[PDB]
């Protein structure tokens, strides 16, 4: 909801919980295949869904 | 730090139009509050809304930046932890 | 060694059928638990789907009957190369199923509460979410796992650990439905997120990251089936 | 709609909605209807339900088929949450604007933080027309009159589509190059520098610079295009007025109450007094939104939802005009199909077999007094 | 001093300090001054500020430049925390003793547990003399009169110095022996017994015994030198008396309030009644410690801090003697540099654009009535 996108809790929570999967997927899509994306892919999937 | 700090700036151009103030039946409300008021969410009463409400230890306008720096600092640790978590998920061990 | 059952993904037509059945037979004909219209279009649905899912899981999981000597690592890049393609067809099916189960219908159920339906004692967007989609993707994941176990040489060495996580891991949200409906009752919280009652099957989406291990494995016996033919 | 699944004792000992009035039952899109009445907070509140320090006057409907054009409690607009006191009576009113055609059950509910939804009686309202005609005009403190239904939409679409296409282009830059297999072999052999060439790293800078640039220009342009922007408002409204109703001189004491299991009937034994100045008579017993009336004394004239209205559901052993002083004891029997239809008989599964209700008395003139009753309900197994 | 950084709406809708009186503004060391007045707890308390079940009457100063010789609320000493009720008025008094020369801004504040500091208006007080002259004599329940400024100091110094010298001696016993390098080589080779010889281990016993001994002798000697010792006292003081002020018969209803952005002026529209028996007039509007007066009706005589005093800041369209009954509506304009100096105009950044204030009326005789006002403040953008 737009009326929940405030200045204190939204800005605090969204990025924190959002950075989880990008970091995890990056831990093998970088040292196994030097894949530059992987956070972009996570975010593209999240946004599409 | 970047992840934490780029969020609100990256979203502001999208939600700014909905922060124009409005006087509705004598009370002042933003267009976003007016939306939340008009379109009934029978399952989401207003009081569950976890948004900034002001305190005696809060300053007049300092929420957005302070919450983006705190979020960046915590994102540091979150990325740290989930790097190792993901390294584990990449394991090829057999049991 | 593909382009056959990969394009035969009937998941869309079937799921396109429920999204229609939902918006046509559960909008008002399923708003009230009542007794007649509900147990006609939604409870019979539930029973039929449970029995069909149990039987389809018991049947489809017969790759142990088609299993045999799987020394395809001694074979050239023809028989074993062909099996990996089948494995990845299974995995694409599993991906579609996981998408529809954990993303589409889960957030659709999220939409449903915010409108009217308080979870009290039930929801008809629950027959479609916890008892149709989750068992479907569970069946698909188990099928893929068993296929790899019974048909690829590199998997004959005892139950890859990460393959178990992109599997039974996502299975642990089904029994997790006990946490919710109990955290929604005597511990309720009318949200999806702050309510730690939902953190149960938040510890299930993580498990859906075991496709980092299956991919590492399937790109270690396959990297040795393509090395010689570089250019 | 889901009130039927809530604990029977909870539905009976929380909030009592009476004097309800629906201004219409057949509306067209863009038309308005109102719901008015009063509700009385029960002093014998349930223990597991937090006291209503924080409550929100809501509307029960399947999504925004109407829009809440306004809502008042005691004459004040209440867009925020409010505070209530146990034992008080409040007058409320809600103004709806029809938005989506169909037939909808419209309930009046009160969300109580730490408690839950407290659903009042519902009414069937029909909306006719086409949703494409709905208009939600609004004038801002700059005015600037806008249409809240579609305002700012193109901006959302444009910005999200732009950022998405930017992110897709990043992946596309690397997608043309064979991925996975050659990259695995490369780092496995020790050629970790697979496709991270200088030209491939300078593309990263452009993207990173073009990104950090667009954000700043966009912030500036937004500040210049919308010079006035307040934060999301919020905050309790403690100051809410109740109703100064005179104390019901007619005092009723429940000696004992029981209900037949199975069966759709309850039986009270009341000791009534008439400290008032005029002869009174028991007119209606209201509990859990069900209205049991005694046809010989009172009949409904507010189009109360029929499935909740028991015209002759109330049966008093002696409803002879109770005159001044003149204490008396009578056996009341409230029976109706709604006792079983609305799962009120499921009080047997409740870990608290008690009840609460609203007694209404009428004089010779036709005035009404409202008395509160409550006591344990004892299942009499047949 | 830091009140200027607190949320504007919080400063306006919490506690209102009035009838303030400072007994002096120029004190010498060892001299006393008092601060008296009343404060009214606002019933429309902020949601995020816990209700004042636990409050402490404090003093705002940069460290102990004064010492709080005493403090009363309603006549009782309040060294502990206290309880307050929303909507009550209390009389308070504080007694200070000058300790350190300089010029200090002395504020009256109320700490609210779960809330924060609620700072009242400050006054500039000057202390003259030399801090070396400060005396804090006290007589104990044994009496035994002591000087709390330096009492028991030699004991603290002696004991801490003794224990420190004991700990230094332990390290010194081992510091003469070459440390680090030879010790590393020793355990690396397998001579773990580097410098732990029997004589080195018997020194450990002496220290351990000499320590465990001194503690016991010292406990005994303390018990014998101070035979009477109570535990640190503490505990809420719920019983706090308020003020039985007659209900202000003059009733004021705010129709609407707005403020110019930018600008240092606010504008209310009041509907006033005079249910009283004598003709009244609007004298002062007090909000967030700022006092807007109407020179034609009332002028300050309490040396109120000038930077918070607007002698002619209040402007009423019609301040003609409002006689009995005789309802009326007027447009009030409270304007002063302090609106911008004390960051009250920053209500625009507050996620709650509302306000609360204190209206004072005066009769022909000169009596004062105190009415409470509160409503939404609407930024009128110029
Ligand atoms: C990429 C740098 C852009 C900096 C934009 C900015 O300073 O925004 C400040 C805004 C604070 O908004 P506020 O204090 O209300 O003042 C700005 C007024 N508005 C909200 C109307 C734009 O909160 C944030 O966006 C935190 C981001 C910090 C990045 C270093
Ligand atoms: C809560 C974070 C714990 C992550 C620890 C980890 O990376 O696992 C190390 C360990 C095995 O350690 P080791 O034999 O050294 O192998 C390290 C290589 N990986 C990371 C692939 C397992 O694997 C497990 O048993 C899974 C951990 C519990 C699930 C969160
Ligand atoms: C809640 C997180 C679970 C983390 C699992 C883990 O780190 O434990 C590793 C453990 C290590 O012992 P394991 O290798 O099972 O014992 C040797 C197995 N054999 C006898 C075949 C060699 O194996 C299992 O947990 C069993 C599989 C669990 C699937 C969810
Ligand atoms: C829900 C349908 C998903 C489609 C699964 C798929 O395409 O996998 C093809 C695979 C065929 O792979 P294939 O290499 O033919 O099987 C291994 C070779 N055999 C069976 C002769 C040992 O099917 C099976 O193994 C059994 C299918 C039963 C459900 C339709
Ligand atoms: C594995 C779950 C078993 C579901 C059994 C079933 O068909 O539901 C009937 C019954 C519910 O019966 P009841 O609510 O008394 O009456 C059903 C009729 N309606 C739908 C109108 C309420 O369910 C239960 O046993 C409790 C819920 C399952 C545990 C999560
Ligand atoms: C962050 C704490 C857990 C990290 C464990 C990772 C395995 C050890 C590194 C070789
Ligand atoms: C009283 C609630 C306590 C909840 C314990 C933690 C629940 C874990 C959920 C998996
Ligand atoms: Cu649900
Ligand atoms: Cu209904
Ligand atoms: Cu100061």
């Amino acid at each position: 909801w737009t009326d929940w996108k405030d200045r204190r809790l939204w800005v605090t929570v969204a990025p924190i919980v959002s950075i989880t999967f990008p970091a995890a997927v990056q831990a093998v899509l970088w040292w196994r295949y030097r894949i530059a994306w992987g956070a972009t892919l996570c975010v593209l999937g999240l946004l599409l869904g | 730090l970047a992840w934490g700090l780029l969020f609100y700036p990256g979203n502001w151009p999208i939600i700014a139009p909905l922060h124009v103030p409005v006087e509705y039946n004598g009370m002042m409300m933003t267009l976003a509050d007016l939306q939340g008021y008009h379109y009934v969410r029978t399952g989401t009463p207003e009081y569950i809304r976890m948004v900034e409400k002001g305190t005696l230890r809060t300053f007049g306008k300092d929420v957005a930046p302070v919450s983006a720096f705190f979020s960046g600092f915590v994102s540091i640790l979150i990325y740290f932890l989930w790097h190792f978590f993901g390294s584990w998920f990449g394991s090829e061990k057999f049991v | 060694k593909k382009n056959i059952i990969a394009g035969a993904s009937l998941y869309l037509v079937f799921y396109a059928w429920v999204r229609w059945y939902e918006g046509v037979y559960g909008w008002s004909a399923g708003l009230d638990s009542f007794a007649p219209e509900f147990e006609t279009y939604w409870m019979n649905f539930l029973y039929i789907e449970m029995v069909l899912e149990v039987l389809v899981a018991s049947v489809l999981w017969g790759y142990i009957w088609k299993s045999r000597d799987r020394k395809v690592m001694s074979i050239t890049p023809r028989e074993e190369l062909r099996r990996h393609f089948t494995h990845w067809t299974w995995l694409m099916m599993y991906g579609i199923a996981i998408y529809f189960g954990a993303s589409y219908f889960t957030e659709q159920d999220g939409t449903w509460h915010q409108t009217i339906v308080r979870d009290t004692d039930f929801t008809p967007s629950h027959i479609i979410e916890f008892y149709l989609s989750y068992p479907i993707y569970i069946i698909t994941g188990g099928a893929s796992f068993l296929y790899a176990k019974t048909r690829l040489p590199t998997y004959q060495q005892g139950l890859s650990l990460q393959y178990l996580v992109v599997v039974v891991g996502p299975f642990m949200i089904l029994p997790n439905v006990g946490l919710n409906e109990w955290g929604h009752t005597f511990w309720f919280m009318e949200e999806l997120f702050v309510a730690p009652l939902h953190y149960g099957f938040v510890f299930f989406g993580w498990s859906a990251l075991g496709v980092l291990g299956v991919i590492n494995i399937e790109l270690g016996a396959l990297s040795k089936l393509l090395k010689k033919d570089l250019a | 709609h889901g009130e039927k699944s809530q604990a029977a004792f909870m539905r009976m000992r929380t909030i009592h909605w009476f004097d309800l009035n629906w201004s219409k039952d057949q509306v067209s899109v863009n038309e308005t209807m109102s719901i008015s009445g009063k509700f009385h907070v029960f002093a014998g509140w349930p223990e597991t339900v937090d006291k209503p320090e924080v409550a929100f006057l809501n509307i029960g409907i399947p999504g925004p088929v109407f829009i809440r054009a306004g809502s008042w409690i005691g004459g004040q607009l209440v867009p925020r949450s409010v505070s209530l006191e146990l034992g008080e009576t409040y007058e409320f009113k809600v103004l709806l604007k029809a938005r989506r055609p169909g037939d909808w059950h419209v309930h009046t509910m009160m969300n109580v933080q730490g408690g839950g939804p407290i659903i009042g009686p519902g009414k069937w309202v029909t909306i006719t027309g086409s949703m494409g005609d709905f208009k939600n005009p609004i004038t801002t403190l700059t005015g600037e009159t806008i249409d809240l239904e579609t305002y700012a939409l193109d901006g959302v679409y444009g910005w999200h589509l732009f950022w998405y296409l930017l992110g897709v282009a990043w992946m596309v830059y690397w997608c043309r190059k064979p991925v996975f297999i050659p990259r695995r072999i490369a780092v496995d052999a020790g050629k970790a520098d697979s496709l991270i060439t200088p030209t491939d790293k300078k593309v990263g800078m452009a993207f990173a610079a073009g990104t950090l640039a667009i954000v700043a220009v966009s912030m500036g342009q937004a500040n210049e295009k919308y010079p006035v922007t307040t934060p999301l408002q919020a905050g309790l409204m403690r100051g809410i007025k109740s109703l100064e109703l005179p104390q019901p001189t007619v005092s009723v004491k429940v000696v004992d109450a029981s209900y037949r299991v199975p069966g759709r009937a309850m039986q009270m034994t009341l000791e009534i007094t008439n400290n008032g100045d005029s002869a009174v008579r028991l007119a209606e017993f209201n509990t859990a939104s069900v209205r049991f009336l005694d046809a010989d004394v009172y009949e409904d004239d507010t189009n109360y939802p029929d499935d909740l209205l028991a015209e002759e559901g109330l049966s008093v052993s002696d409803n002879s005009p109770l005159a001044p002083g003149e204490t008396r004891t009578v056996d009341v029997t409230a029976s109706d199909a709604a006792w079983e239809v609305y799962r009120l008989a499921d009080l047997i599964y409740d870990p608290d077999s008690r009840f609460a209700g609203l007694l209404f008395f009428i004089d010779e003139d036709g005035n009404r007094q409202m008395t509160m009753v409550d006591a344990p309900l004892i299942p009499t197994f047949i």
